[PDB]
């Protein structure tokens, strides 16, 4: 079970409640990894919001 | 990069 993933690739949000994110950064699962978004949270700039699964790797 | 998945 992982719960920190790091981004492989820069993210522009495409709706309000997606999480914008910059390769390196790490992002912390707020509740579950089930299905393609995963409500996140990020540790480098503190925002919360959907990130989607094939952009993030765990934190390895 | 990838395409996204199925939106919400």
């Amino acid at each position: 079970s992982h719960m920190t993933f790091v981004a492989l690739y820069d993210y522009e949000s495409r709706t309000e409640t997606d999480l914008s994110f910059k390769k390196g950064e790490r992002l912390q699962i707020v509740n579950n990894t089930e299905g393609d978004w995963w409500l996140a949270h990020s540790l480098t700039t503190g925002q919360t919001g959907y990130i989607p699964s094939n952009y993030v790797a765990p934190s390895d | 990069a990838p395409p996204i998945p199925p939106p919400r």
